[PDB]
């Protein structure tokens, strides 16, 4: 039997982990070897049972969206703000805050359309350049000859993850860098619960959503204004309760990966 | 629109409807729409009487003086309607009261009717306010025409009274010009 | 209780008629009946009391017969007479609250005071006079097994129940389609909600159902319909079907959609009204099936586009709703109404005198409880109470 | 009735007039707050309606009792009646239809306008008391439905706000600590008396008597009298029920009873 | 009461039935826009519901009268009953909860919907008039 | 007059000279370059409504010398504030301590340890050149990651600073190792918003967070942003809708007479 799913419900009218994302900047400018020990005993004060909090380093954002591993109930990434990366940032939020099922794409056989709104080609990898070429109804391409590359549109290039969003409906001869990418035909299922983003600088420029109408803002989107990093720390030390209330556990997912193979 | 018309005259609830009406019915004494003796009449004779003693007083002083008189003299002052053997009596501290004239019984004030009345009917400056006057009536025989003249603020009863020395009337008058301050 | 009730109205009918300087023609067959009266209950001694604070009484009867032979009355007579009646009634007060306040689970409907078991003797049978009121008239068709009635204006027939089902939910509840419903009185208000605004359901229309038993079947009863519910249109914190958590509910309502309201009487569809609102007319019935849908607006302004998106952020949530009140029915068993005062007035002498809780009524004749588990035997006792109780008030005010 | 009532009156007895849904509050639309700032951010207070038959009262808090000791703040109403009621049937409903909306309300003073913006909660710990000379006749805590008030003559009720203590990411966003409240916590109860017995006459809305009367008078153009107040305002009546304003009212109710008897 | 006003007919003398709650209003629900435009955004009227024996009327303004004469904007409800009533008592009450929540309303042709997000003041200057 | 205690307010629902101060940086008035603009800024106040002499102007060479205990004197104050890509934080807060009610308590960092005791305490620290470093001691009074006696070991969380707002873990210890020499650190408590002050920025994106608080960056009716090419311009558009920002802007609370035994200023 399932989770007794399908039968209604009437109503009448510590343990868990948490796992602190941030880049490789942070440590080097805190400069402390003992600063993840400071930060755990700070986090026992607050009311986090010593060897519950654990502490993640990432590069860049550009290396941390190749293939992000989610590991503990609750999931904090600190991304530090840039001016020209905000299409990377807005699609790493994307990926880590929204559940994704995906399928294999060999696209050397086969042509793909994307379904519906909700179906996207998630590129994760080395070095990804994606050139697509749409196909009419006899499968000639409009605008471009299957058989030279050259001829493909560009839609991203030399890039770490892209969410590609081609037109629905049509399908598409797909040229990608195989060797160092992957693609996968993902959907996305909705929110996931477990994982929250506290951008640092910057001007509320995360757009989670393909859709050019609405570029929402969920309760697990911060943004603060930040000079040293041990400010910051204190900050997501003192107010991790908000943090925490904002966030539900129950998200997590067996593995730690940022989406399902075809699950 | 208090009352069944609405006028510029008539623009707890009832109180600070009738202290409202009665702030702007006294502009009624200066467009010259009573009857009997105005609270600016006995402002205006104290202002003489105390000029003319005054040794303190500077040309220069007396415009300033005599324009205070007239915009302070009586801060709190009464005016009544009276309509075929009813009167509706307010002031603009609140107070209003509705009674008949020849038994001086109050009766429930009706807002509506006093706005109507006292948008173009004469409004009488109340010299004898209606708790002065129920208590002359207790403790004195007030006549018929005592009470009417009373009433219509004649001058004639009025000085009757005074000379007559009752304490009453006399107090009242005086609480009158005491309240001539500046 | 017929002679309760006989006692009753004859003492009312005395207070009413036996007045000074009445013409004795006024008066003659009242007077008849009030002395066959003095003559059965002469000789005859009654104790009522003794359960809980109610005090425990003693009652005589040693009375001369009223007069035949005036004219028009006169103040004596009249004295005389309310002297008389003034006892007489002091005796059915307390006969009808002795009564009142007890119960049995075994023989419910028979008298439980020791003097109404003294009265239901067959010597008291001439005291019967008429038997014109409602309520023992009613009584009378019952011991009968006839088919009874009581007209009620907004009948107190649901139990107190403000509750929510949830057909679509997670631990976040922040994507919920389900229904919210408030039964109370004679009222039903019924909302159903759906946080995507039926963009992925079928037809882009949601279905909604509640189902209303109730625990006795009324007839030709009067029902206002109404479109909407106002009691879930406004934003609210709710906590969860475990009480864990709460979630919140920010309400934007819309027309129900394809509107059905049926009236079954043992599953079989007496009464059926398609998008009709107002008053309308349910003949006979034991539960109500309210069906109403929530259809995304095929077209929409941008403000209403604006509100409605396809992603998981809705902040906005589709809301239909129904209103459905009893304005007055009829129903073959007691129940408490929002006019008459026997209900109030049976608790109220309960309160009065303390009396324990008993093994038929709830604590307290709590009406909630009483119509939820409306059983034979608490119907059997409950309309005992109330024929007393209504009884009682013919002659106390 | 009005006549057996009379009489019984004359002849010192209790009286007893049945009233469904009586008249018997003043209407009376007001607000209280318990804590306020010029501007109106951050206000708590209480906001009733008292109308014929019904109390609508709501208690709000723009913290959402944040700070308050146990994260709970406490509202309680007093309504008095000018006449004892005795078994009432009422009806307790645990949300404030009246006061779920938003609102542009003037000031106490008059002088300006605050918003309120109400989000709705579960009344906790309502108690609802009805009391006689100030000692508790009836007490009924958290229940609601029907309830039954065999005599009283002030109505007490109590309801707190408080805090959910756990609280999904959408309401947690709903309820800050800071100082900005978008949303009001907002608790409330509704009251409604049925049907009820008083020793005094009263308007109601199944009768009509005070309707005769008053149509009678306006029809005459009948002066304003020494007793009833301008109109024959049942708001007045009610609020000033003298025991000479009461004795008017029988005899002209009785009066009226007795004519309608004939006149249709 | 019904066979003694039946006897009154039949005389041609006054008849008269006792109402509580007269069912008097037929079912309407309806709105009218004074001021109106297709995007629905800026639009200014009344909506009512007249049934049974209640009327619950609302007058609305999306510009909070900002560029209206005075900063007064005027509503009018006109309910002709289909019978003369006599000696009524009626309630009346400063709001209108029918019409005070957020709501999707079709257009008055049904092309399209637009939306209601009322914010609910003290109307002033209250008149109601009683005519025959 | 009863002062100091709070007593219930009923109203009921059914019943129906100032000054202004404005706050200007040195570059509008050099790119303004005219010696009268002031003059007539007032006179088309004037025609606004406001009495000639009731229009106060402040200049202030950069946020961050403004930021230096900022004064604000006035009924209505209006600060327009220039926004910078590098000085989010500094505008950040500099918003905060003038737009919040700030009760503030010394500090003597030489002779006790300091906590904070609740979300709505920090520590503002202002002056030349403000550096703080803090070090957090456990419950043995010796620090967490950094020695007590070496200052070095401390974790520094401002540099060179002219206005800083510090917040701390609460509940636990802190010593402290600021340059008190130029720069005072006091402890201060939120107690609520500030009506009198409004800040109008000019340029940028809306990049200011009031609240410690990550979970929430609100933006109140005070805080306003157009965009600028102009400094007439600028000036223009404040004096023609003056009447649109004193009505976002209200009277000060804590000036009032009520005030009076309630942290009066
Ligand atoms: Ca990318
Ligand atoms: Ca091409
Ligand atoms: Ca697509
Ligand atoms: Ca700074
Ligand atoms: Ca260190
Ligand atoms: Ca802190
Ligand atoms: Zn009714």
């Amino acid at each position: 039997q399932n989770y007794g799913i399908n039968l209604p419900i009437t109503g009448s009218m510590l343990t868990s982990t948490l796992c602190l994302y941030y880049p490789t900047e942070a440590a080097t400018e805190i400069n402390d070897n003992s600063w993840k020990d400071t930060l755990s005993q700070l986090f026992l004060t607050k009311g986090w049972p010593t060897g519950s909090v654990y502490f993640k380093e990432y590069t860049n954002i550009a290396s941390f969206s190749v293939d992000p591993q989610l590991y503990c109930d609750y999931n904090v990434v600190l991304m530090k703000y840039d001016a020209t990366l905000q299409l990377d940032m807005s699609e790493l939020a994307d990926l880590i805050l929204n559940e994704w099922l995906c399928n294999p794409m060999d696209i050397t056989l086969y042509y793909y359309q994307q379904t519906d709104e909700a179906n996207k080609w998630i590129s994760m990898g080395s070095s990804c350049t994606i050139k697509v070429c749409p196909l009419n109804t006899q499968t000639l391409g409009i605008g471009c000859l299957t058989t030279d590359a050259t001829t493909f549109e560009e839609v991203a290039t030399a890039e770490k993850l892209v969410i590609t969003d081609v037109v629905d409906g049509v399908n598409h001869k797909l040229d990608v860098t195989t060797a160092t990418c992957t693609i996968r035909n993902c959907k996305k299922l909705g929110p996931r619960e477990n994982v929250a983003v506290i951008q640092v600088g910057g001007s509320d420029i995360l757009d989670i959503t393909a859709d050019p109408t609405t570029a929402p803002q969920t309760e697990r989107m911060m943004r603060i204004n930040w000079k040293k990093w041990w400010q910051v720390f204190y900050t997501v030390v003192d107010y991790v309760d908000q943090i925490i209330q904002v966030m539900s556990k129950r998200s997590r997912s067996l593995n730690s990966a940022a989406f399902y193979y075809r699950v | 629109s208090i009352g069944s018309s609405a006028s510029a005259w008539t623009d707890s609830s009832v109180s600070t409807q009738t202290s409202t009406i009665s702030r702007r019915l006294r502009l009624k004494e200066m467009a010259t729409q009573t009857e009997g003796m105005n609270f600016d009449d006995i402002s205006a004779a104290v202002l003489k009487t105390k000029i003319d003693k005054s040794t303190q007083i500077s040309p220069n002083t007396i415009p300033d003086i005599v324009t205070e008189a007239s915009e302070k003299f009586i801060p709190n002052r009464a005016y009544r309607v009276i309509n075929n053997d009813d009167v509706f009596e307010a002031g603009i501290d609140g107070k209003f009261f509705a009674y008949k004239v020849d038994t001086f019984e109050e009766i429930p004030f009706d807002v509506q009717k006093f706005a109507d009345l006292v948008t173009d009917s004469p409004v009488i400056s109340a010299i004898i306010d209606f708790k002065t006057l129920k208590n002359l009536n207790d403790n004195y025989g007030i006549s018929r025409q005592q009470a009417f003249n009373l009433l219509r603020s004649d001058p004639r009863v009025l000085r009757e009274f005074i000379n007559q020395d009752n304490p009453i009337i006399r107090n009242r008058i005086e609480q009158l010009i005491m309240q001539c301050r500046l | 209780m017929d002679v309760l009730y006989s006692l009753s109205k004859t003492l009312k009918d005395a207070r009413d008629k036996i007045v000074e300087g009445t013409l004795y023609s006024n008066v003659s067959d009242l007077i008849q009946q009030f002395n066959q009266m003095i003559i059965t209950m002469n000789g005859n001694e009654f104790q009522t009391g003794g359960i809980g604070n109610l005090p425990i009484r003693n009652w005589n009867f040693n009375f001369g017969l009223l007069g035949t032979t005036l004219l028009n009355l006169d103040a004596n007579y009249v004295e005389t007479a309310r002297n008389t009646i003034d006892y007489f009634v002091d005796f059915v007060d307390n006969v009808c609250m002795d009564e009142m306040v007890r119960e049995s689970q075994r023989n419910g409907i028979a008298p439980q005071s020791d003097s109404l078991r003294k009265l239901s003797a067959i010597k008291f049978k001439r005291i019967n006079f008429d038997n014109s009121s409602e309520y023992i008239e009613n009584w009378n068709l019952q011991n009968r097994r006839q088919r009874t009635g009581f007209t009620f204006h907004k009948p107190n027939i649901f139990p107190y129940s403000a509750s929510f089902t949830l057909n679509r939910s997670q631990p976040a509840h922040d994507n919920l389609m389900g229904t919210m419903w408030l039964n109370a009185g004679s009222e039903i208000q019924v909302a159903g909600f759906d946080y995507s605004c039926a963009i992925n359901a079928p037809a882009n229309i949601q279905q909604f159902e509640h189902i209303v038993p109730l625990r006795r079947v009324l007839t030709t009863a009067t029902i206002t319909l109404l479109p909407d519910a106002e009691r879930f249109s406004f934003p609210r914190v709710i906590n969860s079907a475990d009480g864990a958590t709460t979630w919140f509910f920010n309400p934007v309502i819309l027309r129900p959609n394809n509107v059905e309201v049926e009236f079954l009487l043992n599953g079989q569809i007496i009464n059926t009204y398609q998008a009709r609102f107002g008053t309308i007319v349910a003949r006979n019935f034991d539960t109500i099936r309210l069906s109403f849908q929530l259809m995304r607006p095929p077209n929409m302004t941008p403000a209403v586009a604006v509100l409605f998106p396809n992603a998981q952020p809705f902040e906005h949530h589709a809301t239909v709703g129904l209103t459905l009140r009893i304005e007055s029915a009829v129903c073959e068993s007691v129940l408490a109404d929002a006019s008459e005062t026997l209900l109030a007035n049976v608790t109220s002498v309960r309160q009065e005198y303390a009396i324990p809780v008993g093994p038929v009524f709830p604590p307290g004749m709590n009406w909630t409880d009483l119509i939820t588990n409306y059983s034979p035997s608490r119907e059997d006792n409950l309309q005992r109470v109330f024929t007393v109780a209504s009884i009682r008030s013919m002659l106390i005010k």
